[PDB]
């Protein structure tokens, strides 16, 4: 609950029935009645999950509503399914290869699930006892670990022991065990015993006493991408790639073998597998060789749905030099099935103002609404989407709490958009440096 | 399971010493490549000849990938095969000639065989035993150590050397754990505690392996498989030592490194003293390249003379493109995206496309591997629209009819339903006929 | 420069950030952050659930100091790769094994090149000390680079302790054998002649570096 | 005397508080729409609601945009957190591109937190570890004495060992802090000084004031701190250590993984009320610097769940796009950022403005000018440059006390103008000579 109202704050799923039909509006999405039934098809097949390497594609003008499709179904899936979602620029790295990128990002997307029974027994320890003799016994000793409510008294071991005394541990240390693994965590102080010491250690924590039973059980599940097997399985210490990012192009044995040891894993039912959806938006930033790769990193079990944006038309792929339809090469768009969006009227504009303008806690007159809704069909959807905020704000410095027509008069006086920035550029060209670096600073001459 | 676009390929289906079965093994037509690949790969499992090269011509979904997957399969679990793309050797962390090297060292199989003999079970009681005239002024002197291990229907004593001893008191041997030693080595290896001496039974922290199953005294013949690439990998990095540099080494990020021929050389020395040993067993696996045309001419000038070295395996190449320019050099227009210098080196294998019946039934097959009940009539309609646009665009369809078909709770595929599913999902032609006329260039 | 910047202070705040930063916001804390823990715990293997927290606040070199021979749980996602089976299985390994003898060629190209009785042939010219730092009138600075130019868990490390210092504490003092500072972690020289950039006048380069 | 800067002449954007802006206030003049415009999205940032939302200015050079954002990062306040930037930095050898622009986006979100100081100070008196084996210490008690007075303290067996390795013994004085346990040794006492002669112990008198001193501190942070914390790869930057480490730590790209649970942490730490979020403005200077890969990774991230308010500035007119080779927009901005962005111009100035700037400079740089050389260098500044004009503001001074005189004469300028000149001029110049001018 860190995030703010970001653009795409309101899209809460894809609103459809129960026979995959989307509604004029619910859920957030307005309008894109075919794109919105097809992208419910493929929540439908993520689902179902026996599909691999399925390519789709979401073709269409700018500020149509393809990213909005794609948090959609983001918010659809919902969570233990894991999603991603990369731009084209990420793939291009200095240390970490295109092709590379690209199997990490694709080994990021499908999960697999495994559930582990837990036996916690967490409680404040006030005594531990010896009764080995000369370590005879394997230096047995006795615990003392109590809760608020309930105190009982176990027996120990000698991996247990020398587990704990590995441990800063004391009277008064809130600790943990596993009753099977005998995992240990110690949490730190309790916090009755908080005047003990007037200075205390820098790794010192202050706990509360753990309140109930003591040998509670809880079952968890877990759910883990198949990028994360291979960077613990890499290295050593290899918990810290997963957070620092220094993974560096693991080999292709660790990938078989981790792929075959997943095979095992779900052939004895003890795990099973949670395949996602790879989302690329700004697909067409990607050379010819992140689409020669990505031509045949869809043809494995282990290959999540995945899906692209792309505003360009007939354009010029990167990387070579000749044009091509939606800047993707032809061998590509032979594998992909092509969702398309479509340009909105005057009432999809309107109602997704009027959902953004409830979203972002802004009450509208119907006077400013029917303007802004003028303003978006001429200019943009975003640029009005963009006015009702500095609109509110212009409102509160009038002292009023709701905007009229007048707020967005002076909001669309202050700001400008593209068009009036063209035009009022075009009209001054020489105070503008140009592309041959010319300009006159100079006011009067 | 799982559909990945592919499986429905068990096999070429070449029938032996003759023609191939025209839908044998999931493959449709292409008898001619399908005989070209049959000679191939028996040529592979003779295993008599080494730096061969095939290039596969044709055109986008004709089934060179396939083809490759076929000679993969037919050859058997025990023949290594490297799928590899030709994007993959740009490594923005070594060069791309050793990048390809190691690819090369990677599809090369290697088989030893060789017995163990170990001594295994859970030990009852261990004693360091004592010795007559004992040196002086030492704590012990043990002459040797009695061991009493326990497995199933089996209990040995033995006797051994004293220098056990402090391999036992440093693994924390004791009564009640079960042990794997071997016997010319001597080293023992602590398993863990036995299953029923469970004894501390409110907090334990080791694990209770299983009395171990068999005889006390096994001498079992183990056969391990690795590749030549895994032996550089294995000599390349410091084993043993512990001593700083190599711990560093173990807890930063490994680097690809330039592996010299020197390393590469010695390897190939021991491994052919092992075979001429007669214990171990060489056995080559081949390696696919696909898109062939975008690997870079030096690349290509590298791949002339590794090609011609003694330990390389075979190579098979995938190319789609016809008449174009050679990646990484100005004006050299030469077929599929080959320097003419490798093209006398190589094999041509053309493949060609297929027509309506053999395009329905591949759709039928994979319709069948997928478990989705078609019938005739939208058969035809989609193998009229895959004959129209393309093979691929028909075989990804059939998923969202399937879906669409559950929608309506009905089980069959419906010509309603293959309509409805094109006029959510287009075609690539139609999208660019949307392009063309696009206002805000979709 | 020093005492405004590097030591704690009353009006500094390095002690509070330092803590407010490595402490309190660590996301291996298990105080806070319990389910990443038991994540990791579930990936690693790990047998205490501390340990992510200890692997991240500790440096590098004292963190390959004191490496831990303790085997992992059973359970775990940590699957040995067939690289590591083949170092582990040669680890004390005799002649005439075939997998023994192919997992080292430093060895035999060792034995082979007579490389235990090679010279040495190159010495640098110039040997320093790394440059000091003079504060003037601290002792604070002294204590700080002479602890950090001498550390004894670090010096200790690249050392040796005597033999009979070794019979001190394991007989005498009654010191547990596993408890001793670890030694003899320097890596060892190629031979006698290149321990020591030291060259000693020979007697028959005399001999031979004249002409009559 | 205080350091003059192109900027220290502004104050504030002095917009009244109707939303109005007065002609002449805050060191500004002129500039009425942009000035209004830049209070709106003050307010806007000091509302704290939206994330994302993105500001470019137009206008030419010598307008004054960069002034306009660093008027909206001192009408903030020092609370809120600012990082100015130019696009050329976004470059880099050791990390990727798109990378430091997210480090530069959690640059920008910022936090505060408030924390108490506890302070135990004083000399040695006592030092007795009670063991109570069950080599392992039990506790410690310790006396520490001051001028006014002395106290005892009970510690724990790590601080206790800690306090070994500042060889501290008996007459030293220490610094105790109670919550870090951190210890800091200054030195032997003063009335241990004639123990020996002469002693390497460096002596220090005992602290005047009471041992335990106890203040109210607010550590302000930002994100990205708090990510760089944890995302370490060598490990250990606990150790406070003077020489330079083993290995050296090159910036590295950060997961995905390692921010959202550095957010769980924070909104945890928020809800427990000990932390108050703060959104910040990332400020990019010379936006055409960008590569076209930033543009679209800047589009992406735009809209992501936390986001500072970005303020963009930018000089030029139609030209291509860096990166690419056929496209064209206005600002260097290509279009699909240029919809999400507001566009706010700035309008070049007539010369009663350039004077009164020249006028306020003068003012500021501690000057006395003459108002016939005013009148010359507001001619000279509509004739070439307002920037040639306030850059050869001061040099007139150093001529002026050159001649030990305080006021500034139109002689000074000219003299000025023949010592130091233009672009025009020497572009003139440039053009009749031949061999390399
Ligand atoms: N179906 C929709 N319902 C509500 N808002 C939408 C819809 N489609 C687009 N939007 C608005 O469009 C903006 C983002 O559109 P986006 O998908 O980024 O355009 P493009 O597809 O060109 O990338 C969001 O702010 C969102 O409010
Ligand atoms: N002769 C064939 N028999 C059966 N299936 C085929 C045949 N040719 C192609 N296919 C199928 O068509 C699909 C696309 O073929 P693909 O391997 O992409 O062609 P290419 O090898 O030219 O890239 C594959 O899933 C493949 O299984
Ligand atoms: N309206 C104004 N009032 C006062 N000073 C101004 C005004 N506009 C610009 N300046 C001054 O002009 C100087 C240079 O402007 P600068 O921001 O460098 O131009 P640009 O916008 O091209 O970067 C700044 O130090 C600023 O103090």
């Amino acid at each position: 609950s860190l995030s703010l109202i970001a653009a795409h704050s309101h899209i809460t799923g894809l609103g459809l029935d129960e026979n995959l039909q989307p509604r004029p509006t619910s859920e957030g999405m307005v309008g894109q009645l075919q794109a919105r039934r097809a992208a419910g098809v493929i929540l439908k097949m993520v689902q179902n999950g026996t599909i691999a390497g399925r390519a789709v594609l979401v073709a269409g003008p700018p500020s149509t509503g393809k990213t909005a499709l794609a948090m959609g179904v983001s918010q659809s899936l919902g969570k233990d399914v894991p999603f991603t979602a990369i731009a084209g620029s990420e793939i291009f790295s200095l240390e970490l290869s295109k092709t590379e990128a690209l199997t990490q990002a694709f080994r990021k997307s499908i999960g697999i699930k495994i559930k582990e029974e837990t036996e916690l027994i967490e409680g404040e320890v006030v005594e531990i006892q010896i009764d080995r003799s000369i370590t005879g016994g394997h230096k047995q000793g006795k615990l003392t670990i109590k809760t608020t409510d309930m105190e009982t008294i176990y027996e120990l071991g000698n991996k247990m022991i020398d587990g704990l005394t590995k441990e800063k541990v004391l009277a008064g240390d809130v600790i943990s065990i596993d009753k099977a693994s005998g995992k240990i965590t110690k949490l730190g102080r309790s916090f009755a015993r908080s005047r003990d010491y007037d200075a205390m250690g820098a790794d010192t924590r202050f706990v509360q006493c753990p309140e109930g039973e003591l040998q509670k059980r809880k079952t968890v599940v877990h759910t883990v991408s198949l990028h994360e097997i291979d960077v613990i399985n890499s290295r050593t210490q290899g918990f810290l790639a997963l957070f620092t990012g220094d993974t560096g192009e693991i080999r292709s044995e660790v990938r078989d073998q981790i792929n075959t040891k997943v095979a095992e894993w779900k052939e004895e039912g003890k795990a099973e597998i949670v395949p996602g959806v790879l989302f690329i938006d700004e697909v067409h930033m990607l050379d010819i060789e992140c689409f020669s790769f990505i031509n045949r990193a869809l043809e494995d079990e282990f290959a999540p749905i995945v899906m692209m944006a792309t505003n360009r038309g007939v354009s010029k792929t990167r990387g070579t030099n000749y044009k091509s339809p939606h800047g993707l090469p032809l061998d590509l768009l032979d594998r992909s099935i092509i969702i398309t969006t479509k340009s909105y009227n005057e009432q999809e504009i309107k109602t997704i103002l009027s959902i953004r303008a409830q979203e972002e806690e802004v009450e509208l007159s119907s006077d400013a609404l029917d303007l802004l809704t003028k303003t978006g069909v001429e200019t943009s959807l975003r640029y009005s989407s963009n006015l009702i905020s500095v609109a509110q704000q212009i409102a509160m410095k009038r002292k009023n709490n709701t905007v009229e027509v007048e707020d967005v008069k002076r909001a669309y006086l202050l700001f400008l958009d593209s068009a009036r920035s063209v035009k009022y550029v075009q009209e001054n060209e020489s105070q503008y440096i140009d592309d041959q670096g010319n300009v006159q600073i100079s006011i009067a001459k | 399971t799982r559909t990945a676009a592919h499986t429905h390929i068990k096999g070429l289906g070449l029938d032996e010493s003759g023609v191939a079965k025209r839908v044998e093994g999931g493959f449709v037509g292409q008898i001619e490549a399908r005989e070209a690949c049959g000679v191939i790969v028996d040529l592979i499992k003779a295993k008599k000849m080494s730096g061969r090269a095939i290039l596969l011509a044709g055109g986008p979904s004709t089934g060179k990938t396939a083809l490759a997957l076929a000679i993969s399969q037919e050859l058997g679990p025990k023949v290594p095969f490297c799928p590899l793309v030709g994007s993959e050797l740009y490594s923005v962390e070594v060069k791309k000639t050793e990048t390809l090297m190691e690819n090369f060292r990677r599809a090369i199989g290697l088989r030893i065989k060789e017995t163990k003999e170990v001594y295994e079970g859970e030990v009852t009681e261990l004693t360091p035993e004592d010795a007559e005239n004992p040196l002086g002024g030492y704590g012990k002197t043990i002459s040797h150590v009695i061991v009493g291990l326990k497995s199933a229907k089996g209990t040995k004593t033995l006797r051994l050397d004293p220098t056990i001893y402090e391999s036992i008191q440093r693994e924390k041997v004791s009564i009640g754990d079960v042990i794997y030693i071997e016997a010319n080595t001597g080293a023992v290896k602590r398993v863990g505690r036995s299953d029923a001496y469970a004894t501390e039974f409110d907090l334990e922290t080791e694990e209770y392996v299983p009395l171990p199953k068999g005889e006390v005294h096994k001498k079992k013949e183990i056969v391990q498989d690795v590749t030549l690439h895994d032996l550089d990998v294995a000599n390349a990095r410091p084993q043993g030592g512990q001593d700083v540099i190599s711990m560093m080494g173990q807890l930063l990020k490994p680097k690809k490194t330039e592996i010299t021929e020197k390393l590469r050389q010695e390897v190939n020395k021991v491994v052919a003293k092992y075979i001429d040993q007669g214990v171990a067993e060489l056995i080559p696996g081949v390696l696919f390249i696909d898109e062939v045309n975008m690997l870079d001419i030096e690349i290509f000038t590298y791949l002339n003379k590794a090609l011609e070295s003694n330990i390389a395996p075979v190579v098979v190449l995938a190319s789609n493109r016809g008449m174009t320019t050679v990646r990484g050099t100005e004006d050299v227009i030469s077929p599929h995206g080959v320097p003419p210098d490798l093209i006398d080196r190589l094999l041509i294998v053309r493949t060609l496309p297929y027509d309506k019946d053999e395009i329905r039934t591949i759709i039928e097959r994979r319709a069948t591997v997928e478990r989705l009940q078609v019938e005739s009539s939208a058969l035809d309609l989609l193998a009229t629209m895959g004959t129209e646009t393309s093979l691929r665009y028909a075989l990804q369809l059939l998923a969202p009819c399937g879906i669409l078909a559950q929608t309506s709770n009905r089980k069959e595929i419906v010509v309603n339903d293959v309509n409805e599913a094109k006029l959510l999902f287009l075609d690539a032609k139609r999208s660019t006929k949307i392009l063309e006329t696009s206002a805000n260039y979709l | 420069i020093y005492e405004d910047l590097i030591l704690p202070n009353y009006n500094n705040d390095v002690d509070i950030a330092n803590k407010l930063k490595n402490v309190k916001f660590n996301i291996f804390n298990p105080s806070t952050n319990y389910e990443l823990c038991l994540f990791l715990s579930k990936l690693t293997g790990e047998p205490s659930l501390n340990e992510f927290f200890r692997v991240s606040t500790t440096p590098l070199l004292k963190r390959v100091i004191e490496r831990t021979n303790g085997p992992k749980n059973t359970d775990s996602l940590s699957f040995k790769t067939i690289t590591q089976e083949l170092l582990e299985v040669t680890r004390n390994a005799p002649s005439e094994g075939v997998m023994a003898s192919l997992l080292n060629v430093e060895k035999h190209a060792y034995e082979r090149e007579y490389l235990n009785c090679i010279q040495r042939g190159y010495h640098p010219n110039v040997s320093a000390p790394p440059v000091t730092i003079e504060v003037l009138g601290s002792s604070h600075v002294t204590n700080s680079i002479n602890n950090e130019l001498f550390d004894p868990l670090i010096s200790q490390a690249l050392s040796d302790i005597p033999a009979i210092t070794q019979y001190n504490m394991h007989v005498k003092k009654g010191i547990p054998v596993e408890d001793f500072p670890k030694t003899g972690l320097f890596p060892e020289p190629l031979n006698k002649n290149f321990s020591s950039n030291i060259s000693m006048p020979s007697m028959d380069r005399f001999i031979t570096e004249s002409a009559k």
